[PDB]
């Protein structure tokens, strides 16, 4: 009962955390998203001038 | 472009060299057949290689082996008798004490034995393209309990891991060489009256020996039909699927006795045969 | 014992309720705004050749020009995508590797497999011979995953439910990581090289503390075991490989499941996923195969990668998004772009 | 007007040969997969077969179908040998493959290191070299020509052209050609059929509990080839022991049978499962 009793110590530590909304988290998630859309050559092709395996 | 012609030389020799090395090396992966072995604990997957690595500290470690076989006994002549209750541990000395990979040479051929190394069973994916898989298993083990769990059959516990790699997805096109092992024991265990085989197997009451059989000579009546019936067991499970792509190569052996005439080695044979011969469209 | 079992029942059940009351609305509700990215086609640029055997590992370096790959042959390839051409060859003690690693300097390669041993090669070596620098030899279990921190940190993850921190200096582990019922299949650091995850076979995934070494998070709901996992480049998020085909998006603030990407059509198992430079596309390997391209906050196919006649069992995005490698089970590496 | 009839349908056998010797050569190319150390000698055989079916077909169907030719005399030369090589190629590559089973069949431990690739190159190029060797050296020559007065006749011709040959080069050619392969493919058969029946023995009695597709196989394999081919050479070597025995008529008609063979072998060869998933998929 040794390894139980280490473990019951643990899970109550991950209880007493700090959360927030999921909408927060969404939103904060798609600015990111719309701001770095910008600069990812996969989403938009890059020139063939511009490209180093072509 | 001067810059580049200067370096271009450099990768040029470097790209030669290596393909030129790694060309040499294909030859050798080609030429070479691996096998692995496959079994259940207590089994006598070390003494097989021993035997085929036959083609101190150990002195020591037999002594070790002996001061823990008499403690074992102290713990249990009237108590060898009850061996069978409580679970005990069983050149020639050398056989008798208790990733591991032997390369060895057979007739101008080369081969490669690996040791397995645990019920996860997820590293198995890896063993995809060996020529064969050698699985051992205890035929004088039936009246036994594994430690783990004192509510299993040691004998049917083999089974239900023959099944399970059997039916595997990835070991679809690997054949499979049996080797029924403890021989010896197995001969002394049924002529005595004690210990029934028909108690823990009800099926065995039914059982007849099969027409097309050949006892060694010297074999009594009891004991061929016995051990015929082990075999006949491990191959109704292989017979039931495979579609012509799996194929079990059941053998009887004795451990201490080196009745390994080649016989690995002639299994092989025809198993890359039957492999070549059903790779065309039919033959 | 039956007090302190009950005691743990109880913990879950509030766990449950606070999560539920996080719940304001699905990401999907708040997402339906955006438009569909469309039909995306990449072809093949450059087909990489020369392994005797199966491909497992593979790993992009800091410059995004150079990669290694691990096969089953024995042999640890360093490549150069630009011009296609070998730069080192270095054999192996063991004929069975599972990972490999690239360190940020560009200066060290790891290597691991079923030998239970990690082992560092030094590239930049005086005399020009590559050799084994260090042999990290305590340990139990094969070797599932390796991450270099810096040019003397290293993590490992294996087979025994346990991760360890390693130090190359001393060749000894500084600590020590336990908690998990199942097999330790994958593994992915942060940016900020402050916070790992890894998931396990017992279907959970856990968010771990470098300096602290005990677990914050454990999220849920898999269903199978974890076989491949990556990490969001925001910081915030990262992603989990599936055995049942369905990859599923956590977030560490939310600590709530976001989304589940899943098709009728597909029943085979996931063996790599990674992420874009924007964090748009969710690319992913198949057993099927091939590899199909997802859309992270849409849940909609956008592409199919079908240039592979084997199963994929490896994948990796460069640093600043120019090309997408994909290994397989046929020794052959292709870059897509 | 019978002529109308049987030409449409030898312009159809034509294409046929040309559809499915293109289909197959392009195969091994395009996927990675196909390519195999065995795979060089099919293509050798699609190859040679494309160009009979391209080269001397159509030229025979026109002149058969005109009665008359208007190329030259040199033009005549150059197809007969043109011909001649190409039925000297095909039955050569047949005989390799033959010995390359019976190789990979017998001793499976060292068929991996007596065949490679620069071996298989350099036997296709003896294998050319040899079929090339026997039909422009002899041909050009002119040491073909026989002594008769139908022979100086046809000779004096522009127009007309047809095939006279003298006794030493037709055994000559016979025996290099159809005679030499048949005797060796036989016995390899033999050997691999008598092999198969062993270890289907020995696999039948290790289960008790629950060879016709071998014989089949190996009876169209064989059969295909010496129906097509036997009879012809038979005739042709049954044409120099006496003039009166043979007309030209039966001659060409068994040459034309025996011209069939080139279309027949893509169908019979490559019939695996991934030939016919690449072949599918494109
Ligand atoms: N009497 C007898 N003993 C045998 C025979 N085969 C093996 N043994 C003994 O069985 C013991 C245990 O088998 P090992 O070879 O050590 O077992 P292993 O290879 O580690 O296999 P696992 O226990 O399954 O991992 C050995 O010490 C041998 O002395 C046999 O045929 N007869
Ligand atoms: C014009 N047709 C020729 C005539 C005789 C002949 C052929 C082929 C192979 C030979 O060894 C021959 O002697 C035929 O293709």
């Amino acid at each position: 009962i040794a390894q139980a009793r280490k473990l019951v110590e643990q899970l109550k530590m991950e209880a007493n955390i700090d959360r927030i909304k999921v909408s927060k988290a969404a939103a904060d998630l798609m600015a990111y998203c719309e701001a770095h859309a910008k600069e990812d050559p996969l989403l938009t092709p890059v020139p063939a001038s511009e490209n180093p395996f072509r | 472009t001067e810059d580049q012609r200067n370096e271009e030389k450099a990768q040029r020799e470097a790209n030669k060299k290596i393909e030129k090395q790694l060309q040499k090396d294909k030859q050798v992966y080609r030429a070479t057949h691996r096998l692995l072995l496959l079994g259940a604990g207590e089994s006598g997957k070390s003494t097989i290689v021993k035997q085929m690595r036959i083609l101190a500290t150990k002195v020591q470690d037999i002594k070790n082996n002996l001061k823990e076989a008499i403690e074992t006994i102290v713990a249990a002549r009237a108590c060898y008798e009850r061996s069978n209750e409580y679970q005990l541990i069983d050149d020639q000395d050398l056989l008798r004490c208790r990733i591991f990979e032997t390369k060895f040479q057979v007739d101008k051929v080369n081969f490669h034995m690996f040791d397995v190394g645990d019920e996860r069973r997820k590293w198995i994916q890896c063993f995809n393209d060996v020529t064969a898989i050698i699985f051992v298993v205890a035929s004088s083990s039936y009246n036994m309990v594994i430690r783990e769990d004192n509510q299993t059959n040691r004998l049917q516990e083999a089974l239900n891991l023959f099944k399970s790699i059997w039916n595997n997805r990835w070991l679809r096109t690997i054949s499979v060489i049996l080797f029924l092992n403890k021989q010896d024991l197995l001969a002394e265990k049924v002529l005595a009256g004690k210990s029934k085989i028909e108690d823990y197997f009800p099926e065995f009451a039914r059982y007849t020996t099969p027409e097309d059989a050949t006892p060694e000579p010297g074999e009594d009546p009891r004991v061929t039909r016995a051990k015929y019936f082990i075999r006949d067991e491990f191959l109704r499970i292989s017979t039931a699927s495979g579609d012509g792509r799996h194929y079990c190569y059941p053998h009887f052996t004795c451990a201490v006795d080196t009745e390994n005439i080649r016989r690995v080695f002639n299994d092989c044979r025809d198993i890359i045969q039957r492999m070549h011969l059903r790779q065309y469209e039919l033959l | 014992l039956d007090q302190l079992r009950q005691e743990a029942e109880q913990l879950k059940n509030q766990i449950r309720d606070a999560r539920k009351a996080c719940a304001d609305a699905t990401l999907s509700q708040i997402t339906n705004n955006i438009d569909p990215v469309g039909r995306i086609q990449m072809r093949t640029r450059r087909t990489l050749r020369g392994h005797l055997a199966k491909i497992y590992a593979m790993h992009w370096g800091t410059d995004s020009r150079l990669l290694v790959s691990a096969s089953q042959d024995g042999k640890l390839i360093i490549w150069d995508s630009y011009t296609t051409n070998k730069v080192h060859a270095i054999p192996l003690r063991s004929s069975w590797v599972m990972t490999c690693a690239y360190a940020p300097s560009g200066n060290y390669v790891a290597c691991g497999g079923l030998d239970n041993i990690c082992s560092i090669y030094n590239l930049k070596t005086r005399e020009g011979n590559v050799r084994v620098s260090r042999e990290l030899a305590g340990h139990t279990g094969y070797l599932s995953c390796c991450r270099f921190l810096d040019d003397n940190q290293i993590v490992t993850s294996s087979g025994d439910t346990t991760c360890a921190l390693w130090d190359i200096e001393t060749g000894q582990q500084t600590t020590t990581f336990t908690g998990h019922t199942g097999d330790v299949m994958s593994l992915s650091l942060a940016p900020d090289t402050r916070l790992f995850v890894s998931g396990a076979c017992d279907a959970s995934a856990k968010l771990w503390d470098v300096r602290e070494g005990m677990c914050r998070q454990t999220f849920t709901g898999h269903e199978s075991d974890i076989n491949a996992i990556c990490f969001f480049p925001n910081g915030n998020a990262f992603a989990t490989g599936s055995d049942d085909a369905t990859c599923r998006l956590f977030d560490l603030r939310a600590d709530q499941e976001l989304m589940t990407y899943s098709h009728d059509n597909i029943i085979c198992g996931i063996t790599s996923v990674s992420f874009s430079k924007s964090g748009r596309l969710l690319l992913a390997g198949y057993d099927d195969f091939n590899c199909n391209v997802w859309d992270a906050l849409k849940a909609d196919r956008a592409g199919v990668l079908a240039g592979h006649d084997n199963r994929v069992s490896c994948l990796g995005v460069t640093d600043d998004g120019m090309a997408v490698a994909t290994g397989s089970w046929d020794s052959f590496l292709k870059i897509w772009n | 007007v019978w002529v109308v009839g049987m030409g449409i349908v030898m312009s159809l056998i034509v294409l046929a040969i040309v559809f499915g010797n293109v289909l197959v050569i392009t195969a091994i190319a395009k996927f990675e997969r196909l390519q195999t150390v065995t795979n060089y000698f099919i293509t050798s055989l699609a190859c040679a077969d494309l160009v009979m079916g391209l080269a001397v077909v159509p030229f025979g169907a026109a002149h058969i179908l005109t009665k008359t030719w208007t190329f030259g005399n040199f033009w005549c030369e150059f197809w007969t040998s043109i011909d001649v090589l190409c039925v000297t190629a095909s039955i050569e590559t047949l005989c390799v493959i033959a010995v390359d089973r019976y190789f990979a069949i017998t001793s499976p431990f060292k068929y991996q290191s007596l065949l490679t690739k620069n071996k298989a190159r350099v036997i296709i190029l003896m294998v050319w070299i040899v079929s090339g060797l026997t039909s422009f050296l002899p041909i050009q020559m002119h040491w073909y020509r026989a002594t008769h007065q139908e022979a100086i006749n046809c000779y004096a011709e522009e127009t007309c052209c047809d095939f006279f040959t003298n006794q030493a080069y037709a055994i000559a050619s016979s025996i290099v050609s159809f005679y030499v392969p048949l005797v060796i493919m036989v016995f390899v058969y033999s050997r691999v059929f008598q092999e198969a029946k062993r270890q289907l023995q020995k696999i039948d009695k290790s289960e008790g509990r629950f060879e016709h597709k071998a014989l089949k196989t190996l009876g169209i394999i064989m059969g295909t080839f010496t129906l097509c081919w036997l009879p012809f050479f038979i005739v042709n070597i049954v044409h120099v022991i006496q003039d009166n025995l043979i007309r030209k008529e039966v001659y060409i008609l068994l040459n034309w049978i025996g011209y069939v063979n080139s279309g027949f072998n893509p169908l019979i060869y490559c019939r695996s499962p991934d030939f016919r998933i690449a072949f599918q998929e494109l």
